[PDB]
């Protein structure tokens, strides 16, 4: 099938990495990692001819066929867009990591094993058609990213970031699994392409599946409030930061939302939840991105804001499914906008991280307050950073023009179905204001100003060309989809829209004549002009409203709440186990006895306990009455005895009178064994008495506590009333007519207790012999072995 | 021939007896116990193929018929549990070769080992309640002595505690057998199952079923009957503890399973809602205790409690998908808890301390152990390429199909919290800089742990091989008519 050896090729090469790493000491190991994504990328260029003329690629590898689980693979426009993104930026990040990391100072085989596991896992996430296989690849993505963030394990902040990112994304993944299972019960099947052709709104498990899947997808792509882990995942290596937190992992929830949109966007809860939380995290991260003083936190909040933009456009594209007024069909534009900016974001964001990585090891710092004039020192990376920042701001000559004009066009035409939605675009509008600010500030506090010849490191800051190769390729692709937007749209972006909006295109010419549309006087043009002018008049006065902005950024955050929530959770659990686990055996016996009494008395009281039949009962006789009075006397004198010898001899009297009951209830063997065993056991109690320590002994009475007496009376009366209810109900008789009929005719015996013990049921006498053997050997072992 | 069913019982028994004669000859103790345990594994595999090929295997001990003598029954679930017990016993025995000192194994250690595996293997295959009682005391007596052997102050104290609890629960099982004999009149499983189903509309059967819940939950730690287990399992040495955590609490779970899939089927609503609430309390207690401690043994102890709660919640639904999921989770959890106690023992051997806060930086000196513990932690949590995924997947699916949303979310969050506990061990112990320990070459004992880890990984990969055994086990659990027409011929 040739794609089975494409999905599982990074895992096999991840097996083969440390072999080549410790057996080839001369050549850098990353070169050996380099061709495989290249190969996958070239292989993923081979499918565009089949996907433009609406044909899909299906493959199947069964894993548990009786539980109906396979590794399915389905290839259409959306999965090809993501796969081309993954493999192309993967090869570029591999090249940049070859030129970035060192040889004799870094563990490199670990780096490329983790990275190639992550690449294979992400390619598995995208291409998957089975839900459990998708969840498996999802989990492998989370674990490999957890490994990549903590690449320097000898430093604390990397471990904090890895722990927090692990906990958040695992929480989302587990609730994602629950939503997948609920959806697979709602439909008949597990494969995604058969859930589309079946109705699912007439089912009780539709809304919990919606909320749980949506919860996990918002957790992965760093939405609100779950954006918290992504600014602390910036202690990774810079290729990890670029690849993972630009192009692959933070878009997995985006892929799941866009993949399941033809199922769940028929309801309003999906589309409005997605759209509103996207707008909220867009504005919140756009506000917060201007407070930071280092480059990577600014780019992390930038990533969160553009992901919120993409998912809000996905929500409006979900609104496309209900109805379009008289063939207007405007909401579909939103889908295209999302997908465009999706592709767009990946490219320039990757380049920007590479830029800051370069300047890090060309200056030694990455804070904004020490590095100054670097235009005439570092011209090429200044050109790349300027292209990426102007494309991120949303300006005419670069990519961000089309992204922002389609965003404002999609948002202004979406307020015409509800009045309160008139609130929605202008909020988004001020988000763009906020956007421009940090992006402007980025360049204007990275390369402008003046050079500091005292704190910086090198007299010559000329970067090598091999580091500069991959940002140049990304910036060139930025400029190419800037000036030429038509060919990549018609080749890639159109079947992505036909995938996300499946079963909806009765005509297909309106989408094509909107793709071919580029110019024409729009009211969103002066909106972008106002964005530009207001960001210009907002940036120049930024040292004036700086303290107000710092204190209002201090006024509301979400890592405070998470840190105190975990402190609360661990302290509450620790105080719980310090409360209920005291260590005293008396208390645990009280809990066990009270639970026994409560469960049995509630079980009796819940029923009605009919049919008390006293006809089974035997006639009472005087000897048993007198002997019962005797053992009640011995019981009372063993609970109220002041000394312990009195309780020992009363327990002995209880034993000998139980033997006299055995005589009186016609049981000779029981009487013989009972007499001998009670004499031996009373001798053992007297052994245990006379070696009590003479200090702290004092020979004190049994202390009276009221709860012990209440629990004891409840235990005794409970088992008494269960014995009376059980003995005097309905019954089948017994099976001892066989034993009195076949002790002599079939076995060789006249005694019947002994023939039961050795012939009819002799299989359990062997193991009571074993119990006695273990007891004697254990007593010998305890007395003799004294290693201390 | 037909005595193959006794070969999991007879082979260790004989072995234990012939280990009594030569205490001071430790080499021949090791050789005979090793050869007999390997023969036990081979005989249990042959029994599992025997019960797979033709039907359920029943053997009357004498030549006496089915109500009137002792009958031993091996279905597919009991054969799977015997094979799992055999594998755990072999790994713990080789760890015992490397771990237990000389003085403790001159004094009858391997005999007590073999008597414990006699007790558990006899408990998984029996067809009588009172014979099951006798096998519980074989198991418990050997566990008392293995807990106390060596005689330091800690294991004296918690042997007193553990012995006290099990004496009380043994007396309670005696009085439960007495009540049920007064109601029914028989003592084997199949015929009293038929008699209970002939008078199933009586409240006293519900009361005695609740009493069996209390007894078997004292055996395998349920809330609110769990309180003996943290100190009792904090006491013993490491291979003894791996035996205890792998085997002792999971025969109470099997006894609950056999009891409510065979005996008590009428008036099922009350008993199953009781099992559901006790299981939810067990899961919550386990995850609270796993979060609370910075001590490795306590973390694995509360993970035992949490996994027992998940299995009991799987039992509490009478659907074949939930029964299938709890069988898968049962097998992998036995293997996994034995594995994790052996890991904790190796780490304690290296660090000379059990406090997580005391040491860091073990990847820089012990990489194979570190990545083995990483894979063991992720397999404990339930990550899908590893072992414990399909069990909790089928449990969650069967709870969603019966409209229990909140309980399925409790299962998933419990999986999260047990992952957090074991990864807390991994991230604070293995990562970081080097401060806590001194370089000491480990030897030998790492390999049974690696054998258990390789078998758990192969278990997670090969569900399609190990599934039709579990399918026949489910087909006999949700239909006891085949069980009672196999025995009562
Ligand atoms: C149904 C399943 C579906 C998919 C589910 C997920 C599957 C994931 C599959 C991928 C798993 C990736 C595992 C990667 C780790 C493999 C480890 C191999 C052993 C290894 O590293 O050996 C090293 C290489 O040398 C040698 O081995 C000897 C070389 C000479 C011959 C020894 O070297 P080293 O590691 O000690 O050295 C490091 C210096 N820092
Ligand atoms: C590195 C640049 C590789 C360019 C991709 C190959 C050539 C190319 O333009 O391919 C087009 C798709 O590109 C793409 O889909 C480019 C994807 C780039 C992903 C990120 C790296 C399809 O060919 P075509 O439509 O341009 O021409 C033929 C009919 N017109
Ligand atoms: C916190 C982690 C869990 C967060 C997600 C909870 C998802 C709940 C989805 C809604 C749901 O199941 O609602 C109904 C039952 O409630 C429930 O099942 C509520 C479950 C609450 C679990 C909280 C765990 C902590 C089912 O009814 P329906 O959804 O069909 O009714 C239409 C209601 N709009
Ligand atoms: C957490 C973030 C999501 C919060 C909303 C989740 C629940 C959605 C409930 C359903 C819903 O959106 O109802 C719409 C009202 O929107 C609403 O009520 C959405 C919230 C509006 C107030 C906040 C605006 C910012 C119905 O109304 P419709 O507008 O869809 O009716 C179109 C008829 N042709
Ligand atoms: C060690 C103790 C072993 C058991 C000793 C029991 C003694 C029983 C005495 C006995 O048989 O009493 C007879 C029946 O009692 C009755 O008829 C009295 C019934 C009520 C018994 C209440 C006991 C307190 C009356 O006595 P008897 O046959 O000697 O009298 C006629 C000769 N004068
Ligand atoms: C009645 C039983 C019928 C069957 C016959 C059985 C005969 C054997 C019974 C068990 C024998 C065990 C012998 C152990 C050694 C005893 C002598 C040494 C210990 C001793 O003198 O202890 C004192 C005795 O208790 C006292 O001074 C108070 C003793 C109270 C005994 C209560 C028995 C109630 C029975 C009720 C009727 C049952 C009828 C059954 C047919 C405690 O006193 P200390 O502290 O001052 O020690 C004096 C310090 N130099
Ligand atoms: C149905 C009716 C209700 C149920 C039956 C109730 C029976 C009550 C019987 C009397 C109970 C006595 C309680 C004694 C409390 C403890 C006590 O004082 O113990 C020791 C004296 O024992 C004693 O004084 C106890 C002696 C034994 C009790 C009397 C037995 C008479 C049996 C008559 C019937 C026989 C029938 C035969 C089958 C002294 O304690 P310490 O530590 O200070 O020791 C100092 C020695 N140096
Ligand atoms: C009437 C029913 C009870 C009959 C026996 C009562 C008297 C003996 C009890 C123990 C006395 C106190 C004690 O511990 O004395 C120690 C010796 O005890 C020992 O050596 C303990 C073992 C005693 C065995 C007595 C067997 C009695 C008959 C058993 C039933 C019939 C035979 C059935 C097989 C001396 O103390 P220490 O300071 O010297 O330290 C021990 C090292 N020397
Ligand atoms: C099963 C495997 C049995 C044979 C291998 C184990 C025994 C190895 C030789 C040990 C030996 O000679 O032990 C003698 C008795 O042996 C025995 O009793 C061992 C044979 C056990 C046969 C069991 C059936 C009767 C007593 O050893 P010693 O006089 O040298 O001791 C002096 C210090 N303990
Ligand atoms: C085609 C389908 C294939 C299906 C396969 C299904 C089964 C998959 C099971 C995977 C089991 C993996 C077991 C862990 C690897 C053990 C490695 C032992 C040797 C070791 O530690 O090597 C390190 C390098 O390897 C490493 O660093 C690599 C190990 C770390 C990554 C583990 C990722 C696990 C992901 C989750 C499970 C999948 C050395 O490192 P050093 O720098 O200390 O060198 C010190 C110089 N000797
Ligand atoms: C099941 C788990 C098996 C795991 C793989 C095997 C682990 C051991 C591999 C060889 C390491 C070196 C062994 C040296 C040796 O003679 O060890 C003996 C134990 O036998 C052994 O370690 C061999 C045990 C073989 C068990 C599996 C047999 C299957 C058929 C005695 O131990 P010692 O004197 O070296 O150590 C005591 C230090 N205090
Ligand atoms: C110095 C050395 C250091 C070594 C360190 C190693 C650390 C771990 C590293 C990773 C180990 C990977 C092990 C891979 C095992 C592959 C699977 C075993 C082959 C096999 O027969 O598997 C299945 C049955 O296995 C089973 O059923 C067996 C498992 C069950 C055991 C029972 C107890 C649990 C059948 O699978 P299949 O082919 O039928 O299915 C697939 C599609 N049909």
């Amino acid at each position: 099938p040739t794609l089975h050896i494409a999905m599982f090729a990074p895992f096999l090469l991840a097996l083969l990495v440390p072999f080549f790493y410790k057996c080839i000491r001369s050549l850098h190991v990353g070169w050996f990692v380099f061709p495989l994504p290249i190969a996958l990328f070239v292989y993923f260029l081979s499918y565009i001819d089949d996907v433009r003329n609406d044909e899909v690629i299906r493959a199947t590898m069964p894993w548990i066929p009786s539980l109906r689980i396979s590794f399915d693979a389905y290839v259409d426009g959306l999965s090809l867009l993501f796969a081309l993104l993954i493999t192309g930026i993967g090869s570029l990040v591999v090249l940049y990591s070859i030129y970035y990391l060192q040889k004799g100072k870094e563990p490199l085989g670990n780096f490329y094993v983790y990275l190639l596991l992550f690449m294979g896992a992400m390619l598995g996430v995208v291409l998957s058609d089975h839900l459990i296989a998708l969840y498996m690849f999802w989990e492998l993505t989370s674990i490999s990213s957890f490994l990549l963030i903590a690449y320097w394990f000898k430093r604390d902040r990397s471990r904090y970031g890895a722990q927090k990112s692990m906990l958040i994304t695992m929480f989302g993944g587990l609730l994602m699994l629950g939503g997948f299972v609920a959806l697979a019960i709602a439909g008949g099947t597990y494969n995604i392409r058969e859930l589309v052709h079946t109705p699912l709104t007439e089912h009780p498990l539709f809304i919990p599946a919606l909320v749980l899947i949506l919860f996990g997808a918002f957790t992965k792509s760093a939405q609100f409030p779950f954006y918290i882990w992504l600014p602390d995942a910036m202690e990774a290596p810079t290729p990890v930061s670029a690849y993972l937190h630009s192009a692959t992992m933070v878009k997995a929830g985006i892929y799941v939302i866009a993949r399941l949109t033809p199922i769940f966007a028929v309801s309003s809860v999906w589309v409005w939840t997605v759209a509103l939380v996207g707008l909220v995290t867009l504005c919140w991260a756009s506000f917060l991105a201007s407070k930071q003083t280092d480059l990577k936190a600014i780019l992390a909040y930038s990533t969160v804001s553009q992901l919120g933009l993409i998912t809000s456009l996905l929500g409006i594209g979900g609104l496309s499914f209900h109805y379009d007024g008289m063939g207007e069909n405007v909401f579909m534009v939103a889908v295209l906008a999302a997908i465009f900016h999706l592709f767009n974001h990946a490219t320039f964001k990757g380049s920007l991280f590479m830029v800051v990585g370069i300047v890090d090891h060309e200056t030694g710092t990455r804070d904004i307050r020490r590095l100054g004039g670097l235009m005439t020192i570092m011209p090429i990376t200044f050109t790349i950073a300027l292209i990426g920042s102007l494309s991120m701001a949303g300006l005419p000559p670069f990519n961000g023009f089309l992204s922002k004009e389609m965003f404002f066009t999609a948002m202004l035409r979406a307020k015409d179905v509800a009045g309160w939605a008139v609130i929605l675009p202008v909020v988004a509008w001020v988000a763009s204001i906020f956007t421009f600010l940090y992006s402007a500030l980025l360049v204007s506090r990275t390369f402008f100003g003046t050079y500091k010849p005292h704190v910086l490191k090198k007299e010559a800051h000329e970067a090598p060309f091999g580091m500069l190769i991959a940002p140049i390729v990304l910036a060139s692709l930025v400029v190419f989809i800037g000036f030429v937007p038509n060919v990549l749209s018609d080749s890639v972006l159109a079947p992505a829209v036909y995938a996300v909006l499946y079963g909806l295109f009765a005509p297909n010419e309106a989408l094509d004549v909107h793709i071919s549309h580029w110019h024409g006087f729009t009211p969103e043009l002066f909106m972008t002009i106002g964005v530009l002018l207001f960001g210009l008049v907002l940036y120049r006065t930024f040292p004036k409203w700086k303290k107000i902005y710092y204190r209002l950024s201090e006024r509301m955050s979400l890592n405070f709440f998470y840190d105190q929530s975990f402190v609360w959770m661990e302290r509450g659990a620790r105080s719980f186990i310090s409360r209920v686990m005291n260590g005293s055996m008396r208390t645990y016996l009280m809990y066990i006895f009270t639970s026994l009494v409560a469960l049995l008395l509630f079980t009796i009281g819940w029923h009605e306990q009919w049919h008390i039949d006293l006809s089974r009962l035997a006639h009472v006789r005087v000897y048993e009455v007198v002997l019962a009075i005797g053992i009640l006397a011995a019981t009372v004198t063993t609970v109220i005895a002041k000394s312990r010898l009195t309780a020992i001899v009363s327990l002995g009297a209880v034993g000998y009178a139980v033997a006299l009951f055995f005589v009186l209830f016609r049981a000779p063997d029981l009487a013989l064994t009972q007499l001998v065993i009670e004499t031996i056991s009373v001798a053992l109690f007297l052994l245990c008495f006379y070696h009590l320590p003479k200090f702290t002994q004092k020979q004190e009475s049994v202390r009276f506590h009221l709860g012990n007496a209440l629990v004891s009376l409840a235990v005794g009366m409970t088992m008494s009333i269960i014995a009376f209810l059980a003995y005097a109900g309905k019954h089948f008789d017994s099976i001892s007519q066989y034993y009195v009929d076949n002790t002599y005719e079939k076995a060789a015996g006249k005694n019947m207790v002994n023939v039961i013990l050795v012939d009819f049921r002799g299989f359990d006498t062997l193991f009571e012999i074993c119990v006695l053997a273990i007891a004697a050997l254990g007593i010998y072992a305890m007395v003799k072995l004294r290693l201390a | 021939m037909s005595n193959l069913l006794l070969l999991p019982i007879v082979i260790p028994l004989v072995t234990a007896i012939v280990l009594i004669f030569f205490p001071k000859h430790v080499f021949w103790q090791r050789v005979v116990s090793l050869a007999a345990t390997v023969g036990l594994v081979v005989a249990s595999g042959a029994l599992l193929h025997r019960v797979h090929t033709d039907g359920i295997q029943t053997l009357n001990v004498g030549n006496w018929p089915a109500p009137f003598g002792i009958t031993l029954v091996s279905d597919s679930l009991s054969a799977l549990l015997v094979l799992t017990t055999s594998i755990i016993a072999l790994a713990c025995l080789v760890y015992s070769f490397y771990a237990i000192g000389h003085k403790r194994e001159t004094f009858y250690y391997y005999s007590f080992f073999q008597f414990l595996i006699v007790g558990v293997n006899g408990a998984f295959t029996t067809g009588d309640l009172f014979n099951l009682f006798v096998f519980f005391e074989v198991m418990l007596m050997s566990s008392y002595v293995l807990l106390v052997l060596g005689g330091t102050k800690i294991q004296l104290r918690e042997t007193i505690k553990y012995t006290l609890v099990n004496v009380i629960s043994s007396a309670l099982f005696v009085v439960a057998v007495a009540y049920l004999y007064a109601v029914t009149g028989t003592l084997n499983m199949a015929h009293l199952a038929d008699r209970i189903n002939a008078l199933g509309s009586s409240p006293i059967l519900t009361v005695i079923a609740v009493l069996f819940i209390i007894v078997f939950g004292l055996k395998g730690a349920i809330f609110p009957l769990y309180f003996w287990l943290p100190g009792a399992y904090y006491a013993p040495p490491t291979p003894v503890l791996a035996l205890f955590g792998g085997l002792l609490t999971k025969v109470g779970v099997y006894s609950i399973l056999r009891t409510f899939t065979l005996l008590f089927t009428h008036d099922a609503a009350y008993t199953h809602t009781l099992l559901a609430w006790l299981a939810l309390g067990t899961i919550i207690i386990g995850v609270i205790g796993a979060v609370a401690y910075n001590d490795m043994r306590y973390i694995v102890i509360y993970n035992i409690i949490a996994a027992v709660g998940v299995m009991i919640f799987g039992i509490s639904i009478m659907t074949p998908e939930s029964v299938e999921g709890t069988i898968f989770y049962l097998l992998q959890d036995m293997v996994m808890k034995a594995m994790l106690f052996l890991f904790v023992g190796i780490i304690f051997s290296i660090t000379r301390s059990n406090d997580i806060r005391s040491f860091s930086g073990l990847i820089t000196s012990y990489p194979l152990l570190g990545w083995a513990f990483f894979i063991a932690a992720l397999s404990l949590a339930g990550i899908p390429p590893l072992s414990g995924f399909i069990g909790k997947l089928l449990i969650v699916k069967a709870s969603f199909d019966a409209q229990l949303i909140f309980e399925a979310i409790v299962i998933l969050l419990s999986s999260l919290l047990v992952l957090y506990s074991v990864m807390k061990i991994f991230m604070n112990g293995f990562w970081g800089e080097k401060k806590g320990f001194e370089q000491k070459q480990v030897d030998g004992r790492l390999f049974p742990v690696l054998f258990l880890l390789v078998l758990s990984v192969a278990y997670g990969i090969g569900i399609e091989f190990v599934r039709p055994f579990v399918l026949d086990a489910v087909n006999v659990l949700v239909d006891p008519s085949m069980y009672i027409e196999a025995v009562l011929k």
